[PDB]
């Protein structure tokens, strides 16, 4: 389809290699198609005379041209495998960048396993089209056209026999290429069923061993396997039969081939040297003509894979336009009017229904009520992650969408009950997201979050590494890290979710007494009544409605 | 030493004939160039003396035999290969199942190691004989060129391997580094809400680029070594083709050999080049298959009574139970419980305190960790496995049914499958037919695999229906009260108590069901691995036992 | 059974 054009256009920044490599491709094909011509010339000159002046010259040029072909083949192959790399190292950069601009609901539906296969594995197929597949086709096509030129140069009467026979092979090749793939899937479906029998047995083995019922499980497998054996035998039998017809069809040429050549040889217009060049030409043409029709299957596979990537490339996100406002200072006043929301993947079930409330910098607001943990949506809605389906939210009496994305999250931060961490040093996770932060600033934030009291046990202090997804640290320590991650940013509107999990009242009061909570709005969400000890106002959430 | 050849004993005669067919085909193929030299010489030195017809006729027949005898050759191989391949799979599956309940990957590797070895082994057999027999006739043409050919052969053997070692290191390094680079991206995507929360969406792009530049410089060394790997193979193939022709020219001009004899060597040598290359190419693959398949051999080489129903008698003497994880995982000890037909009992205790093991021990699924126990006055292993399994049955801790219709899913292991209507009748007795009748074909409709056709509400009744199908003289259950509605399960226990099986059978269920708690004829409970409570809930509360203490 | 391309 036209999708090949966009894939082709992508490789244009690598012209200083493709143009040079394509030059070597021509210099490699021409260097190879000529060695058979001089091979027969040597043996023809060898017969009927003893002339070193002709013998030595013939060998030298034959050695030179094949040598040039061999050297160019390494260069031609060498350039393309580098071009394959720079294609692979550019799509991954672009594909990853495009994904990060998608909305959150996109990641809620799409599974990471699908994306990892899409990114890590499938993008390799996106680099084998031009550097690899375009070559084999072009290299073979120019060789087949060139070889038949030298075929015609030797003896026009004797080429025509090859032209008649060859379409029979491609007819057999076309049938076999599709027939064996069709049967292969027939094996695959039976094999998949056999694996399913194994999967069922292993997941519920305790039910099986309650009886001497292992007999029925092997009977399950032995008969499904019996289908596989019968389907297997059917396939390779056709492969063996297909080998036979092609093999005897080789006699369909050579048996006939020598009959005309030897008759011509006695009559004239042919010599043994001229014949041998043709003889080593013929069995090579059949190999390349089969490869040419063979590589077309890989053309569709790699191009077929392109619909997988470019679908995620071109998916337009549904987020609103990026904001631009960035006030010098923020009073940190948040007001809600008739806000309601439902998940895009689970629509028509408004979790929140027509809410209305207002926060002030000098107070503390607490959210209570189970709501099936649906109160977490307020934490997600306030940071402009999703959008209010009805109504709007005003921060400092302005639409939150108007604030610049980079600036907004430098003032409003949150800490969920799940302290997500990234691989790398502790010093990297505490100051995550910031363009640059001094290690002195982290120390005060670490002390303010009471995290410095334990991280100092680790090697090198703050520069100790952390396992991927925080595998190296304990949950109680992980919660403190997230608290420091918020306190180091000097936020103006804090959102703390379920702080009672590991942080006591005194630990929570320290966060509530900082410069980001001493005179700045802080939202605390929990289920226990301990928040009533210091919260200025109380909001109870029942069935997505505040009382 | 090597164990991979242990399965070849059952079909030795088939393979021996296969070898005979291969060598016959190998010789027949060699006639194609051998004659080609002979006809060419005949016409340059003599006229159309009709000698070509007889010479050409042998060329057609011999190659026809090779193709025909090849087909009859490998066709015997794979057909016999599959038969032993089939047996291998069932036995390996038949071995893994013969283990405790403490996994499908073990069948997966043999599912891909077998086909890898079975196909490559045939290729090696064909080309080695073809390579050997090609040398046999090539040596009959000229002893000089053959010695030349054998001398230069190790260079093709050696040099690509030395150069290929440099590539196979770099390609692995690029591939593994690329996986690490892609893995970092998934770490950000899997935690996307945090990333968008802190506006580091550009930072992750920068962190991804940094890990890709480190790979870009590595690729610039990958491509350079590609030329020398290609230049090595191409030049080595070339340097022999020119070498044989020049050494041939001096030889033929010396008069020792004819011009046609050189022609055959040209075709013979070209065939040899692909033969040795194909043979060497599959050597690492077959080496990997045979080495890896040795792990499979670890798994491969890892009573008089025939009761139709149990007699109901049971006893114990200082019995102990333990978890399969380790001997130090003992969870029960000092057991001395006994049972008789007609006894209704209930059990309760701390989670993991040997309750599950005792139920498994009562079913003879695992030997006691200590002490002694018996059933019907006889040891548990003193009965035929199928018959002993039919002597008593129990409902598992996770009620589920196999992927079969209710008319036939309950006939597992039974030597006589009951009627489909009777299976539906059993579902009615257990109450599962209320939801089973809602199936597309009622009891005849196949249920989803691993009990996915319904939730726990019908799964618990399905397990009871499966037990009701056997209707054994000894029944048992473990945590069945937490799988569905309590009221339905409690009535089910009441139905069992009211049934005439209350005298013709006995049962003891380890669950906190209220119906069994009040209707139990006897009971025994454990605390910390030792028996510390028993009796009915009301009786124990009246006796100021653990049940009365639980009222606090 | 003879041999049945990856070369660039």
């Amino acid at each position: 389809k036209v999708l090949m054009w966009r894939l082709l256009k992508l490789s244009r920044p690598d012209l200083p290699l493709l143009v040079a490599a394509f030059f070597f491709l021509v210099l490699a094909v021409l260097g190879e198609t000529l060695i058979p011509h001089y091979s027969g010339r040597v043996i023809d000159i060898l017969g009927g005379d003893f002339d070193p002046h002709a013998f030595a010259s013939a060998i030298f040029f034959m050695c030179l041209f094949s040598f040039g072909s061999s050297l160019s083949a390494g260069c031609r192959g060498g350039c393309f495998t580098y071009t394959m790399s720079r294609i692979n190292l550019r799509i991954r950069e672009q594909l990853f960048s495009s994904l990060l601009r998608q909305d959150l609901g996109f990641f809620q539906e799409t599974k990471t396993g699908e994306l990892n296969s899409r990114l890590s594995s499938d993008t390799t197929l996106m680099s084998n089209w031009l550097p690899l597949n375009a070559n084999v086709l072009l290299r073979s096509l120019v060789k087949v056209v060139g070889l038949y030129g030298f075929m015609l140069s030797i003896s026009p009467r004797l080429t025509l026999l090859s032209l008649l026979h060859m379409p029979f092979t491609i007819a057999a090749e076309k049938v076999y290429n599709t027939r064996h793939q069709e049967v292969l899937r027939e094996i695959q479906d039976a094999v998949a069923r056999a694996g399913q029998v194994v999967r069922e047995a292993v997941g519920g083995l305790q039910t099986v061993r309650s009886f001497g019922a292992e007999e029925h499980e092997v009977c399950r497998y032995k008969e499904a396997l019996e289908q596989c054996r019968q389907l297997y035998w059917r396939r390779d039998l056709e492969r063996a039969l297909y080998l036979l017809v092609r093999r005897v069809l080789h006699l369909g040429v050579q048996m006939l081939m020598l009959s005309c050549g030897l008759q011509q040889m006695q009559d004239g217009e042919l010599t043994q040297g001229s014949l041998l060049s043709f003889m080593i030409y013929q069995e090579s043409v059949g190999s390349y003509v089969q490869t040419l029709v063979y590589i077309y299957g890989d053309m569709l596979s790699n191009v077929g894979a392109a619909e997988k990537v470019f679908s995620y490339m071109d998916r337009q996100p549904n987020l609103p336009s990026p904001g631009t406002l960035a006030p010098t200072t923020l009073q940190g006043v948040v007001k809600f009017q008739d806000v309601s929301f439902a998940y895009p993947n689970r629509p028509d079930r408004p979790v929140l229904k027509g809410l209305t409330f207002t926060l002030r910098p000098g107070e503390v607001t607490a959210l209570v009520g189970p709501n099936g943990s649906g109160k977490s949506t307020v934490a997600a809605l306030l940071q402009n992650l999703y959008q209010p389906t009805g109504g709007q939210v005003l921060l400092d009496e302005k639409p939150i969408s108007q604030y610049e994305h980079c600036y907004l999250h430098s003032q409003v931060v949150s800490v969920g009950q799940e302290p997500v961490l990234f691989s790398g040093s502790v010093r990297n996770n505490i100051a995550y997201g910031l363009q640059s932060c001094e290690d002195d600033k982290v120390m005060a934030a670490a002390q303010a979050a009471h995290a410095d009291d334990f991280i100092q046990e680790m090697e090198h202090g703050i520069y100790t590494d952390v396992g991927e997804k925080g595998s190296q640290l304990a949950a109680g320590q992980k919660q403190r890290l997230a608290i420091a991650r918020a306190l180091v940013r000097d936020p103006r509107v804090l959102i703390l979710d379920e702080a009672t999990s590991a942080l006591d009242v005194q630990c929570e009061q320290a966060l509530q007494d900082w410069n980001s909570r001493g005179d700045r709005t802080v939202l605390v969400i929990a289920h226990r009544l301990q928040t009533v000890q210091r919260a200025h106002q109380i909001l109870v959430l029942q069935e997505g409605k505040l009382q | 030493v090597r164990r991979l050849l242990g399965c070849l004993g059952s079909e030795t005669r088939r393979l021996s004939l296969f070898l005979v067919l291969v060598v016959l085909s190998s010789l027949g193929e060699m006639a194609i160039p051998f004659f080609t030299g002979r006809l060419t010489d005949w016409i340059l030195q003599d006229g159309s003396a009709d000698t070509f017809t007889r010479n050409l006729t042998l060329m057609s027949i011999l190659t026809i035999a090779s193709a025909v005898l090849e087909f009859v050759g490998d066709g015997i191989y794979n057909n016999t290969m599959g038969h032993v391949h089939s047996h291998l799979q069932g036995e390996v599956f038949g071995a893994v199942l013969r283990q405790e309940t403490e996994m499908s990957r073990v069948t997966e590797d043999t599912s891909t190691l077998s086909d890898s070895l079975s196909e490559n082994l045939s290729l090696f057999l064909w080309y080695l004989v073809r390579g050997l027999c090609l040398l046999g006739i090539m040596l009959w043409g000229s002893v000089s060129l053959t010695m030349v050919t054998l001398i230069t052969l190790p260079l093709l053997f050696l040099l690509p391997k030395k150069v290929g070692k440099w590539y196979q290191l770099l390609e692995v390094q690029v591939r593994e580094s690329l996986a690490k680079s892609s893995q970092v991206a998934i770490e950000a995507l899997s935690a996307m809400p945090t990333v968008r929360s802190f506006a580091n969406e550009e930072g992750e792009a920068q962190k991804f680029r940094e890990k890709l530049q480190e790979i870009k410089t590595l690729n610039q060394k990958e491509a350079v070594a590609y030329a020398v790997n290609s230049w090595t193979t191409s030049i080595s193939g070339m340097l022999l083709k020119v070498g044989i022709l020049y050494i041939g020219g001096q030889l033929v001009t010396s008069g020792a050999v004819s011009s046609g004899n050189l022609v055959t060597f040209v075709l013979y040598q070209m065939q040899f080049t692909q033969a040795v290359e194909v043979l060497l190419s599959i050597y690492p693959r077959v080496q990997k298959a045979v080495g890896s398949s040795e792990k499979i051999f670890e798994y491969l080489d890892r009573g008089l009574l025939t009761p139709l129903h149990l007699e109901g008698l049971v006893q114990f003497q200082d019995v102990s139970f333990a978890y399969p994880n380790r001997p130090d995982v003992l969870v029960l000890q000092g057991l001395t419980f006994t049972l008789r037909p007609g006894e209704v009992t209930a059990l309760v205790g701390p989670n993991g305190s040997g309750k599950s093991t005792v139920a498994a021990l009562l079913q003879n699924l695992y030997q006691p960790t200590g002490g002694q126990l018996l059933l019907d006055g006889k040891p548990l292993p003193q009965y035929e496995h199928r018959y002993l399994h039919r002597q008593v049955a129990a409902v598992g801790q996770e009620p589920q049914v196999f992927g079969r219709s209710l008319q036939e899913n309950i006939a597992y292991g039974l030597t006589q499958k009951p009627t489909m209507e009777e299976i539906t009748a059993a579902a009615v007795k257990s109450g599962a037919h209320s939801f089973i009748s809602g199936l597309p074909q009622g009891y005849d409709t196949e249920v989803d695999e691993a009990g996915s056709q319904l939730s726990g509400g019908q799964r618990q009744a399905v397990a009871l229906a499966r037990a009701l199908i056997r209707k054994p003289c000894v029944l048992i259950l473990d945590d069945a009260t937490s799988a569905l509605d309590a009221n339905s399960q409690l009535q089910v226990e009441q139905l069992l108590y009211e049934s005439p099986e209350r005298y013709s059978r006995s049962v003891l269920l380890i669950t906190q069901h209220l119906s069994l708690v009040e209707q139990a004829d006897h009971i025994l409970f454990l605390e910390g691995g030792a028996i510390r409570e028993g009796g009915t809930h009301q009786q124990l509360m009246e006796k100021k036992g653990c049940y009365w203490a639980m009222v606090q | 059974l003879p041999a049945v391309e990856q070369e660039y």
